RNA sequence: CCUCCCGCUCGGGAGGAGGCACUCUGGGGGGACUGCCGGCGAUAAGCCGGAGGAAGGGGCGGGCGACGGUAGGUCAGUAUGCCCCGAAACCCCCGGGCUACACGCGCGCUACAAUGGGCGGGACAAUGGGACCCGACCUCGAAAGGGGAAGGGAAUCCCCUAAACCCGCCCUCAGUUCGGAUCGCGGGCUGCAACUCGCCCGCGUGAAGCUGGAAUCCCUAGUACCCGCGUGUCAUCAUCGCGCGGCGAAUA
């Protein structure tokens, strides 16, 4: 009884990432971690978490969406770069994590890609999701 | 996160910042009574536009009055989460928004210690914070004079928190003391009318300073 | 038949309206079914200018409206039903574009 | 914990803190903040905790990934210098190698007579433009590289 | 059952709710009461809920959609419609009387939304001059 | 600031209560239906006021002092 | 703090202002204390103050005054 | 009614049929006028206070600036009296100069951290602009960008992601993980061409500055204060000019 819809996105991110642990089909590559990063990062961080939650998020926004593109997952992150004392200015992430992502996810069978050119969930893909949410929801209600 | 629900269940009934409940308290002094937002209810946010009329400004939320004189110092440059800030200042030179947060970790900080319903700490603090008299360099008559001055219940309450207030920033500067703390450290001494509250030193030397010219 | 689609736009207010009304008058009584003249948005243009050519002191800062109206109108009837329909005097000044298929 | 200190030496006899292991050998000129986190990978250690808790074991591991980082991993536009002076194809940088290569093309230059090396001698920017009252009131920028 | 449509409006985020009968639904633009971050602005929406009862809100399903650039905007388009969607449902004078009393940002919007940026003497911001210095 | 009602608005009102005293009332709308019949519209805002003045105009005739 | 006395006075009158910065506004008072009661003062209040507000008197012993006017 | 998922079988969510209800779009109409009620005022004008009401007593924000003057500003936009030039004070060209600096000031941006930084996740707009032009989406590239290619001359497609927000996690007040000048290198992009003199991306470099004297400016409410967003001009120099929405006051 429960949809990505029911459950607040702090609960159900730590839960879908350990289900991208445990599974086991989706991991880490060591190349985009390194140094194939997002853009600047004031620490580039060691975690598995780090690739879990990156595309945590790729199977709740391609529920939301249709075709959901590679240009606009990059733009969908917020952060920026200096220029200088000229004010900071809205750029995009790495496509290096994004476009290895995707793929990680379209040999699990989470992802496809449509004949219309674009980017949909599976049946896998959503009862993977719909099973994790129907976990958090109930959890939700037993927790004062 | 679910200690953060609890207090979404617990404002509901209904309390100040999840909670604390507004009855706690009352207003002993029927001078401070009308001109204070203690009895009504839940959110500062509100934006139920003041100064519109003569006392547009008397019924608002204590908290939230307290909230933009605690968000006042801002110019010009420019915040975002990006590396960006100050822009947001030792007391907000940007919003309300982010104020709020600081006000909520203060009553959440001044409550850890003293455990009293910070609601009865605070409106302890803009009772005694506010100086009694004040001298005003007035000439009239084309006669300088250096007067006796009596101060009004709603220029009482905006001394007070303006002085908490103006205190805090001269100790959070660049220092250890959080708003949420410099605050919280001022919120209970100036309730105590103790001799660390840069509140009570003001409050009193103008009165001090009033009754010698008076 | 042929539903075609009269676009019609116009730079000012009253040009617009006469003619849309007109055309939903005169084609109401013939071989035509027709849908109701649809108002879309008004693709307000600002052109925002410096008055001032020493461009020095204070100078004041013209605002410029150019205010374009977009009616739409579907209806059912020949290509001989539409130029009899189309007939009509027509505002300088009034932009009249005509889609046809089946 | 892995064998409590406040001064390790890391990279030859200069001192590594107890700051963060990715803050101390920032300090340590040729390694940032950025390349810290690429040989703390390699060497296989939590990047997060305190510098000085390492045994003897580590600091050989980071010594041989600095000597030559082009061996081990680290791309080719991730390491330091990247195809040096026309015939080094990759290299590493550190206090020594840093100094010296900045100063060689610096004694280059004013031999060729260009309008970069001169513009390094009279007390000036190259391309930032504005020289026309910049470092106001007697002040200066301090140009390369150090006055702390 | 029914089917009773109204609107609220605050600073241009407009709420767009219904309100017929069922078992305690509460949803924002498709998602729970639940997903909102911020503990405030949802104690802001929760206000009227309560002033009436938890009797009428869990005997009513509540949708609202909230079109509104603003966190405490949507909250505030969600606070004013509730309110007068509980005000149309039972019908009395004892819900409204009790609404305006406390707060009129349940049952009235602004007069007021926004002010045009000014042309201005070459400078940033509606209400603002070029600094001076020249005595 | 201040406010006063123009001098176009009064001479208007005063000679619309002289010719046809008796076919204006105290209520509001029904002048108002009126004055739109007898003199133009140059606009809305305008053909409300000189309708609030003939109303006053109507209370004032009654006293026995109307200026 | 130990009261002082504190002199309750509420405003009967707001007569006009006072203060070249402005500041003062003379306001006639009536007072409601367990001493005098009674009493008219024509005392110097400054900031915001309505008919009929309260204003705690420092000193009972005052009526500083200087007065005219309206045509 | 129909396809997909989930389920404690109660019930939550999307698609398409279907439906114009709602938001909205732009054309028209009503509503506020001291009309009514009290007080002050010459029973007049007007000011104050009150009720009903979405809104009130110039409702609120713009455009709208008389006769003239400072011999204000521009003949270096145009129009134009007078004078002057005539291989030239013309004309064509490449290159350099306007971007030189020991310094002085004006107007601004960015900034001196825990109301903080990283990382991740989630919830939100509006004006606008878009054919050698906006560019879905797919692919390669760490990225800047490159290859392919749908739609779009526009409520129907694209720029597009708002940013501030909040929640959890790591970090634990130093000239620093602040701050980003300066310098080495690798690399893209436009044009014939960016050394002089472009911007971005990555690694290394890592300067002054730790709240500022005398003095002085701006503004009164959806305003200031604050946060991003677009457009003009336009390849490219924007810390500018014009304009939009988000948070939302002090004192009068």
């Amino acid at each position: 009884m429960a949809t990505v819809y029911d459950v607040p996105g702090d609960l159900l991110v730590e839960r879908v990432a350990q289900r991208l642990k445990e599974i086991p089909e989706i991991k880490p590559p060591e190349w985009a971690p390194f140094v194939k990063t997002g853009r600047h990062k004031e620490r580039l961080p060691e975690q598995e978490d780090w690739w879990y939650y990156r595309v945590a998020s790729i199977l709740r926004r391609v529920y939301l969406d249709g075709p959901v593109g590679i240009e606009r997952l990059r733009t969908y992150y917020g952060g920026r770069k200096n220029r200088g004392h000229a004010p900071e200015k809205f750029y995009k992430a790495g496509g290096s994590i994004i476009r290895k992502a995707l793929q990680q996810l379209e040999a699990a069978g989470f992802v496809e890609k449509v004949p219309g050119k674009g980017r949909v969930i599976t049946p896998k893909g959503r009862s993977f999701l719909d099973k994790i949410a129907t976990e958090l929801k109930k959890e939700l209600e037993e927790i004062i | 996160a679910k200690p953060l629900n609890e207090r979404f269940f617990i404002p509901h009934e209904i309390k100040v910042m999840g909670r604390w409940s507004t009855e706690d308290v009352e207003v002993r002094d029927p001078s401070l009574k009308p001109y204070i937002n203690l009895e009504p209810r839940l959110l500062p946010h509100t934006h139920g536009r003041h100064a519109k009329k003569h006392f547009g400004k008397a019924n608002v939320h204590i908290v939230e009055r307290l909230i933009n004189k605690i968000m006042r110092s801002g110019g010009s440059h420019y915040k975002v989460a990006g590396h960006f800030m100050r822009r947001e200042h030792r007391s907000l030179n940007s919003k309300k928004v982010k104020a709020y947060e600081v006000v909520k970790e203060a009553f959440k900080i001044i409550e850890q210690r003293t455990g009293k319903n910070p609601i009865q700490v605070l409106v302890w603090a803009i009772e005694n914070a506010a100086p009694r008299e004040d001298t005003t360099s007035v000439m009239f008559g084309g006669i300088r004079y250096h007067v006796a001055v009596d101060i009004s219940p709603m220029r009482r309450l905006d001394v007070a928190l303006r002085n908490i207030a103006l205190g805090a920033s001269a100790k959070c500067y660049r220092n250890k003391m959080s708003f949420a703390e410099a605050l919280a450290e001022e919120i209970i001494l100036a309730a105590n009318k103790d001799p660390k509250s840069y509140a009570y030193s003001k409050k009193l030397e103008i009165e001090r300073i009033a009754e010698s010219s008076r | 038949m042929q539903k075609a689609r009269i676009k019609i736009a116009s730079t000012n207010v009253r040009s617009l309206d006469e003619v849309a009304n007109q055309i939903k008058q005169i084609a109401e009584r013939t071989g035509v079914r027709m849908s109701g003249p649809i108002p879309l948005p008004t693709k307000r243009i600002r052109i925002t200018t410096r008055k001032s050519p020493d461009g020095e002191g204070s100078a004041t800062f013209d605002r410029w409206e150019l205010r374009v109206h977009k009616r739409l109108i579907d209806i059912e009837a020949d290509e001989r039903a539409m130029r009899q329909i189309m007939r009509i005097r027509v505002p300088e000044d009034v932009t009249i574009e005509i889609e046809l298929i089946s | 914990m892995a064998n409590f200190r406040h001064i390790v030496r890391v990279a030859g006899v200069d001192l590594d803190g107890n700051k963060q292991l990715r803050w101390a050998l920032t300090a340590i000129k040729g390694i940032g903040i950025n390349f810290a986190t690429m040989v703390c990978r390699v060497a296989g250690l939590d990047p997060f905790m305190k510098a000085g808790y390492l045994t003897d074991e580590q600091v050989k591991k980071i010594e041989e990934i600095l000597a030559d980082p082009v061996a081990h991993g680290i791309p080719r536009w991730a390491v330091n210098r990247p195809k040096d002076y026309e015939t080094g194809r990759d290299l590493h940088l550190i206090t020594a190698k840093l100094d010296m290569a900045i100063r060689e093309d610096i004694m280059r230059l004013r031999r060729i007579r260009a309008y970069r090396g001169i513009r390094h001698e009279l007390g000036l920017p190259v391309r930032g433009q504005r020289t026309r009252s910049n470092f106001r009131r007697g002040q200066t920028v301090g140009v390369s590289r150090k006055k702390k | 059952m029914r089917i009773i449509q109204t609107t609220g409006k605050r600073k241009t985020a407009i709420a767009r709710a219904v309100i017929r009968e069922g078992k305690g639904r509460v949803r924002i633009n498709g998602k729970p009461v639940e997903i909102i971050e911020p503990e405030i602005a949802r104690f802001t929406i929760l206000e009227p809920l309560i002033l009436a009862g938890e009797e009428i809100w869990n005997s009513v399903d509540i949708d609202v959609k909230v079109e509104g650039g603003g966190f405490m905007g949507q909250a505030e388009a969600a606070r004013m419609a509730i309110a007068r969607a509980l005000v149309e449902w039972t019908g009395d004078m004892s819900l409204k009387e009790k609404f305006m009393k406390y707060d009129r940002t349940m049952l009235v919007g602004d007069p007021r939304r926004t002010e045009p940026h000014k042309p201005n003497r070459s400078t940033k911001g509606p209400r603002a001059k070029r600094q001076k210095s020249y005595r | 600031m201040g406010k006063i009602r123009q001098g176009f608005i009064k001479r208007v009102a005063r000679e619309l209560v002289n010719k046809y005293p008796n076919e204006f009332t105290t209520d509001f709308e029904h002048n108002k239906k009126k004055v739109q019949e007898l003199t133009n519209v140059t606009s809305k805002k305008i053909r409300n006021r000189i309708a609030g003045y003939v109303t006053k105009l109507v209370r004032m005739k009654m006293e026995g002092k109307i200026l | 703090m130990a009261e002082d006395e504190g002199y309750p006075a509420e405003v009967i009158e707001i007569i006009g202002r006072t203060g070249t910065t402005g500041d003062v506004t003379q306001v006639k008072v009536r007072i409601l204390e367990g001493r005098d009661k009674g009493r008219v003062i024509r005392r110097n209040v400054r900031g915001p103050v309505r008919i009929g507000d309260i204003l705690i008197l420092r000193e009972t012993e005052r009526e500083a005054r200087e007065i005219k006017s309206r045509r």
